[PDB]
């Protein structure tokens, strides 16, 4: 179950970098883990 | 507080001075009164 | 049923999986109601058919 | 209490929740809806 | 979110520097340019300081002076402003839990121009928190009803079950309850319906600093021979600002202000006119403010400074003036002068209330006009706000309102806070708690539970303990209720403890057991000598000078070998505990507890066994 | 301890005394007008008390009468404002039978510190006895020893007879101790095996007749130390109790004076 | 009518300090509702320090005692953080001065504490006794039977 | 947070008149809801700051209805009759 | 009834809500766990004026309120919303609390016996 947990951030982390090559750079290292982390879980919510 | 003991007759001691001489004989140092 | 405390003492103390697998599917019991009570279901027969010319 | 304890004692459910099993014969018309998205 | 930290740099300039920082000249306020001079240019030379000026890079202190006196209007509100908005950026700041300096300017915007969370906090909504681990992020098991938000929709006040209020700082008990009648009832009219109440009238007091203040001298007596005396009364009149005395009125029914007002100078001139010079405490300390960190306060360090605090409070009061008895308060009474123009300015403050809260005619002007404090007419007092009123050491008087019904919806203002008033403070303080007050019972139960604190007990007993004298907390055993048939005496039993009184076991346990802690004090007693003894024989490094560091220091070294004895002592006695068994540990935690004054710290050898007992610690 | 649960506590035990038929402590008056009350844990004290009350004085005997009190209201009547109803003196005291002082004078003797002074009214108890309920174990408190002993012989005979049927499992097991033995010492060949189960059955029945005569010593052992107390000195650590000590006294039951034999 | 308990109050003290007293020397020889309120004005760490500017304490007692020693993400949601500046800006605003009418951010607290609290530490069993088998047209039952088997049989193929 | 106070009515009290706050949908209305039996229902009513109130539930539950049932079996007969002497009277002079 | 219980763009209900070109929305989302099966994904639920249902009737038994099934059902689904994640600092709907295809949010109502006026 932690090999398929991996697989599933995996899946999620190489769809949202090529959906947005810009910040796929290394430089947003960081902040691809604050957002993978995020959509990992459910959707964002604003605050409207 | 409480009252010393003395098994000698069986002496005792008040913080008057009992004596219940086996009876009884409540020494003094004459049971007329009543509570109010 | 009434387990033992080795049981799961060799249940738990045990690290492996399925160590803890054969403590638990070797493990016995015992069963004080069977000197105690003897428990039965009846039902009072009836004696009139409910569809006769009595009933 | 209960019975059988000792085996009762012995994936990624806890994220996207449990998947429903009373929908499964709709499946193939789902797909099908996905590949011809003009209907 | 929270968290914008910074470093900490010397803003705080150690006072004792500004005298050089105002009595200097040749300076100014701004920057060089970032052509010849670096960023951090604060000593501009003659030449340095000339050429700045003659080139437009920076204007001479005189120059600031000569500008805020010609600049005016919006130039000058404009520069203090900003200047303002400076100092408030970059020179006092908060300190939260981490250290940081978080600025006054920053978090004021935080707090006020953040709309989004002013609705979120203008709601309830309690939204659970993710577990920050990653698989599942189910929510935390805090959950939670925090017994003050479960109490909105109720009227009176917040039921919050006392370690709530504790942890709270909810530290003001209640000391008494009165009233203030239009016309006290009467049994013998039909049912006595014609007393109409006014007001009703609640004290409060500081119950820590009561039990530190009043605690040392009159605990431990017998509280009727230390109420028979009058010097208590004329202590619990004097002592009350230091207590932060607090008294609350509720408006029991619907009232008009002017009448209000001028009931209250009439009943107050009275007292103000007929007022005696007083006794005031005399500063110890100057406490200066904590610019650098606003919210750091002090006494956690003093209480604790060296852990000795007792010399190091004698040294600082060694220049003020001494302690006039136990309690530790070095009182002064009023001179022949500020006996006189005090009460003057209190009465003038008096002769200028009934039409500051009413100027002009029209209420629509007034200020309460506006909130729900008074009738939407501005003419009458809503029934159910209260006033309160909470007197500081110095003269200070604070006094806020709070309007009455559901405890969701309640406001509170801030109505003025006065300074310097000594009169007003002790005409209040008597008039309430003096020896003619305006309702005597409540003066009389106030000293009364004011001296059951300083026993160390509280009223309200927010620590459930089994002995409080009001209201004791129970355990939750049933008592046990002897069989007759001898079936439930088992004796099988592993061991009882024993609860049997003075026996001939008892005795030779307590002998052993004052045999082997006579040895543990031998050698606390030697750990005593070999350390002040290679404290002496050590080659000392030390320069004639610093007197008073020098009594602390030597006092503290003093300190560190009784610290030598206590763990000499807790080691050997711990021995022999775990060697005597568990009877003898039940005897000498006993006798810890008995021995231990129910008032203070330390107090009524028994001396030693209870600090064999804090070694055991 | 709060009070309302010692005065629960106490509650089982009642005391006697004398009084006017007007519901009136007699009081014996001596020097400088103070004044002794009583309360007697036998009604034969309380009857002397009247009989010599008639020899000197007959109107005040004819109208006394004996009042059964449970100590919970006389513990009350102590620890109050006793000038509230009155006091120049009212020293309350107690009295306890001299049969019960001499038996706790003996023991007191005995038990290494010879000594003729008692002080306040005896209290037994014997450690390891305790009376248990179907939730929690309480610890009796005896005012005579009679019925002390009346529960404590039982007590001894009923666990020494499970300690005797104890080894008796233990030696049924250890006759199958001696069976698996004669299937361990020469069913096979000589050798290590052999010789190590002969040390393997001396060591086994070594300590099963050590645990014999340990059963046989405490069998041997005396009833369990009888320890004895003041009654005072107990009701104020009772009163004045907090923490552990607090959670000891909370599960004291005190047993009624000749209940255990009737 | 508090004064009644006061009454019980100051007896129950005496008798408090009486036995503790009395129990000391014994023990040492031997070797050798109207009150259940709270409220808080201002901060109560601002008052101890305005006030122990005018004290000079040789020892602390019980209840500075017990302040003292509790002086030393489960909450990291942005109200909790907003709340925590409340008090920050609530606590200057109040030990800062040493319409015109201002309103506080926060509602004074009143409370109320408890008394008489505590110490800190299927299926059924229904049985007939003859299984009533319905004993004592039907051609249609039998072919519905037939009918329905064959039909099976022949969907089987 | 949209709900200021409910009112529990009804003679066996399993209704209630819900009054809403000025930021909820639709703004300040009273609804009428039947309850079912939910024992965590009042928890998550006061843990929210809801006024929440009831009625005065008199104890005797026959004396306090035996004279309001005497008017629901006796006041239909009085209904028919008028409404028939309306018509066969009242115009029918 | 099955088509108009999601907000799928089955052609066999209703064309409540058209693009520009006039074709039906889809609000279908891939549920990342667990691809290759449509069924699991997630998607929203009609509003509940434009659907079509069917009307059951069912009796309860005697024992239906002190069984516990309909609490337990109202607790488990009334006992997920949004939350605050502090690992991203954000404000998040988790999945377990979003509907799948298919499945709807359940309103339950009871009636009053009083308002007949029989
Ligand atoms: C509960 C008794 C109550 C009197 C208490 C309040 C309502 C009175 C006493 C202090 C006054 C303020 C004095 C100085 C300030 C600031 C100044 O700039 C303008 C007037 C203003 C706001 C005054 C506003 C009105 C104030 C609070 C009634 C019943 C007598
Ligand atoms: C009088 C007995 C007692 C009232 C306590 C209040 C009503 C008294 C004590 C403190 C006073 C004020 C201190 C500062 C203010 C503001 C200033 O502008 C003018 C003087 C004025 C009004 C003072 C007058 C009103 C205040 C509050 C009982 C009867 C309530």
């Amino acid at each position: 179950v932690e090999a398929a947990y991996s697989a599933y951030l995996r899946r999620i982390a190489e769809a949202y970098l090529a959906e947005h090559p810009q910040m796929a750079a290394p430089e947003h290292a960081a902040h691809v883990a604050r957002v993978v982390r995020s959509r990992a879980l459910g959707t964002p919510l604003s605050f409207d | 507080x409480x009252x010393x003991y003395x098994x000698x007759x069986x002496x005792x001691x008040x913080x008057x001075x009992x004596x219940x001489x086996x009876x009884v004989h409540v020494f003094r140092k004459x049971x007329x009164x009543x509570x109010x | 049923p009434r387990y033992s405390p080795e049981a799961l003492a060799a249940l738990y103390g045990s690290s492996s999986s399925k160590g803890k697998a054969a403590a638990a599917a070797a493990a016995q019991h015992d069963t004080p109601a069977l000197r105690h009570l003897d428990v039965s279901y009846h039902g009072t027969g009836s004696a009139v058919a409910p569809g006769s010319g009595t009933a | 209490y209960g019975e059988g304890g000792l085996r009762r004692l012995l994936a990624l459910e806890a994220v996207v929740g449990k998947a429903p099993a009373t929908t499964g014969r709709y499946r193939r018309d789902l797909e099908l809806l996905l590949a011809h998205p003009e209907l | 979110d929270l968290s914008r930290p910074a470093e900490s740099l010397p803003a705080r300039a150690d006072e004792a520097a500004v005298q050089a920082a105002l009595a200097d000249d040749g300076g100014w306020v701004g920057t060089p340019d970032p052509s010849k001079y670096a960023a951090g240019t604060t000593q501009l030379s003659a030449r340095e300081l000339q050429e700045e000026v003659a080139k437009g890079n920076v204007m001479t202190w005189k120059d600031f002076k000569q500008q805020v006196s010609g600049l005016q209007g919006p130039e000058r509100e404009a520069l203090l402003a900003l200047v303002a908005q400076r100092v408030a950026a970059e020179r006092m700041f908060f300190t939260l839990e981490d250290g940081s300096k978080v600025s006054l300017w920053d978090l004021q915007q935080y707090v006020d121009n953040n709309p989004e969370l002013a609705a979120l906090a203008a709601s309830v909504r309690r939204i659970a928190v993710a577990d920050p681990e990653d698989p599942a992020g189910r929510p935390l098991p805090g959950g939670g009803a925090s017994g003050l938000d479960r109490s909105r929709g109720l009227t009176g006040a917040a039921h919050m079950s006392g370690q709530e209020a504790e942890e709270l700082e909810l530290d003001w008990g209640q000391v008494g309850r009165g009233a203030l009648w239009r016309r006290r009832p009467t049994r013998w009219l039909l049912g006595g319906l014609d007393g109409v109440k006014d007001w009703e009238l609640e004290a409060y007091a500081h119950e820590p600093l009561a039990n530190q203040l009043l605690g040392a001298k009159y605990g431990g007596r017998d509280p009727r021979a230390v109420v028979a005396d009058p010097a208590y009364a004329a202590d619990v009149l004097r002592a009350g600002p230091l207590l932060g005395m607090t008294f609350v009125l509720r408006a029991a029914r619907d009232l008009p202000l002017q009448e209000v007002a001028s009931s209250w100078r009439g009943l107050l001139g009275n007292y103000l006119q007929r007022q005696a010079p007083l006794s005031l405490p005399k500063a110890v300390r100057p406490a200066h403010l904590d610019p650098t960190d606003l919210n750091g306060v002090a006494w956690p360090a003093l209480l604790s400074r060296p852990a000795a605090a007792a010399h190091a409070a004698a040294e600082a009061e060694a220049a003020g003036a001494v302690p006039d008895d136990e309690m530790g308060v070095a009182w002064r009474v009023q001179s022949g002068k500020e006996a006189a123009a005090s009460v003057a300015a209190a009465q003038q403050l008096l002769q200028s209330l009934p039409d500051a809260l009413c100027p002009g005619p029209s209420p629509a002007a007034w200020p309460l006009t506006g909130t729900k404090l008074v009738d939407e007419g501005g003419r009458n007092w809503r029934r159910g706000g209260s006033v309160w009123v909470t007197l500081q050491p110095e003269g200070g008087v604070l006094v806020q309102a709070q309007t009455g019904g559901v405890v969701g919806e309640q406001e509170s203002y801030l109505l003025t806070h006065v300074q310097g008033q000594e009169a007003l403070a002790g005409a209040v303080m008597s008039a309430f708690m003096g020896p003619q007050p305006l309702d005597p019972e409540l003066a009389a139960a106030a000293r009364s539970v004011l001296l059951v604190p300083a026993n160390g007990f509280t009223a309200a007993n927010k620590e459930r303990d089994p002995n409080h004298p009001l209201y004791p907390s129970f355990t939750g055993v049933r008592p046990g209720r002897a069989p007759r048939d001898v079936a439930a005496y088992t004796l099988a039993g592993g061991r009882t403890p024993l609860l049997a009184a003075g026996g001939p076991g008892e005795a030779k346990l307590a002998s052993e057991l004052r045999t082997v802690m006579e040895a543990a004090l031998a050698a606390a007693a030697r750990a005593e000598a070999e350390a002040l003894a290679d404290a002496a024989t050590s080659p000392s490094s030390t320069s004639s000078r610093a007197a008073p560091a020098a009594a602390l220091a030597e006092a503290e070294a003093a300190e560190a070998r009784r610290a030598r004895g206590r763990a000499a002592a807790a080691a050997v006695m711990a021995e022999g505990l775990r060697r005597l068994g568990p009877d003898a540990v039940a005897m000498l935690e006993r006798t810890a507890a008995e021995a231990e004054a129910p008032q203070g710290g330390g107090a009524v050898t028994s001396s030693d066994i209870f600090s064999l007992a804090r070694t055991l610690e | 301890m709060a009070k309302d649960e010692v005065k629960a506590r106490l509650a089982p035990v009642p005391v006697y005394t004398v009084a006017n038929p007007k519901n009136e402590f007699v009081l014996v008056a001596g020097e400088n007008n103070t004044q002794l009350g009583f309360f007697f844990f036998r009604k034969e004290d309380a009857e002397a008390l009247i009989e010599k009350i008639r020899e000197e004085n007959p109107r005040l005997a004819r109208d006394s009468k004996i009042l059964r009190v449970p100590m919970d209201n006389v513990y009350e009547v102590f620890t109050t404002p006793r000038e509230q109803t009155g006091l120049q003196g009212i020293h309350f005291r107690f009295m306890p039978d001299m049969k019960q002082v001499a038996h706790a004078l003996q023991l007191y003797k005995d038990a290494g510190v010879p000594t003729r002074q008692f002080i306040g009214v005896p209290v037994f108890q014997a450690e390891g006895l305790t009376v248990t309920t179907r939730d929690m174990q309480y610890v009796p408190l005896f005012l005579c020893k009679e019925d002390l002993d009346i529960a404590v012989q039982s007590a001894y005979v009923q666990r020494n007879a499970a300690q005797i049927k104890l080894y008796k499992d233990k030696a049924d097991k250890y006759q199958a101790d001696y069976d698996q033995i004669a299937s361990q010492l020469e069913a096979a060949a000589n050798g290590r095996e052999r010789g190590g189960l002969e040390s393997r059955l001396a060591k086994a029945r070594v300590k099963l007749e050590a645990a014999r005569d340990k059963v046989e010593s405490v069998e041997r052992a005396p009833l369990p130390k009888v320890e004895v107390g003041s009654f005072e000195e107990v009701v104020m650590r009772m009163t004045a109790s907090a923490g552990n000590e607090l959670a000891a006294w909370s599960q004291v039951m005190f047993v009624a004076p000749e209940l255990l034999r009737d | 009518n508090d004064l009644i308990s006061i009454k019980y109050c100051f007896n129950n003290l005496y008798n408090y300090i009486s036995n503790k007293t009395a129990l000391s020397t014994k023990n040492l020889f031997l070797f050798s509702l109207p009150y259940l309120k709270a409220i808080s004005p201002l901060y109560s760490k601002f008052m101890i320090d305005h006030s122990l500017k005018f004290i000079t304490p040789k020892t602390t007692l019980k209840l500075l005692q017990h302040k003292l020693n509790k002086s030393p993400h489960s909450n990291s949601r942005p109200l909790n953080h907003y709340n925590q500046a409340l008090k920050l800006i609530n606590g200057y605003e109040q030990y800062k001065n040493n319409q015109n009418i201002t309103k506080l951010k926060l509602n004074l607290t009143k409370t109320t504490v408890p008394f008489k609290t505590l110490i800190k530490k299927n299926g059924h069993l229904s049985v007939v006794s003859n299984a009533n088998l319905l004993t004592g047209k039907r051609l249609n039952s039998y072919l519905i039977y037939v009918n329905q088997n064959l039909k099976k049989f022949i969907q089987l193929n | 947070g949209h709900v200021a106070r409910v009112r529990f009515y009804g003679p066996e009290k399993n209704k209630v008149m819900a009054t809403t706050r000025a930021s909820a949908p639709g703004g300040e209305r009273l609804c009428k809801v039947v309850l079912p039996p939910d024992p965590e229902l009042l928890d998550h009513l006061v843990s929210n700051g809801v006024v929440v109130d009831t009625g005065v539930t008199e104890d005797d539950r026959l004396r306090a209805s035996l004279l309001v049932q005497m008017l629901r079996y006796t006041v239909p007969f009085m209904v028919i009759s008028g409404l028939f002497w309306m018509i066969h009277t009242w115009i029918l002079d | 009834h099955p088509w108009s219980a999601s907000v799928l763009g089955h052609p066999a209900t209703h064309p409540f809500y058209e693009d520009s070109a006039h074709n039906r929305v889809s609000m279908l989302r891939p549920n990342p766990a667990a691809p290759e099966d449509v069924t699991q994904w997630f998607c929203a639920e009609m509003p509940e004026w434009d659907m079509e249902k069917y009307r059951f009737y069912v009796d309860l038994p005697g024992d239906f309120w002190e069984s516990g099934v309909l609490q337990r059902h109202l607790a488990a689904q009334r006992a997920e919303g949004a939350v605050w994640d502090p690992a991203s600092g954000q404000y998040i709907l988790p999945y377990r609390a979003q509907k799948k295809v298919f499945q709807v949010s359940t309103e339950v109502q009871l009636l009053d016996p009083q308002e007949s006026w029989d």
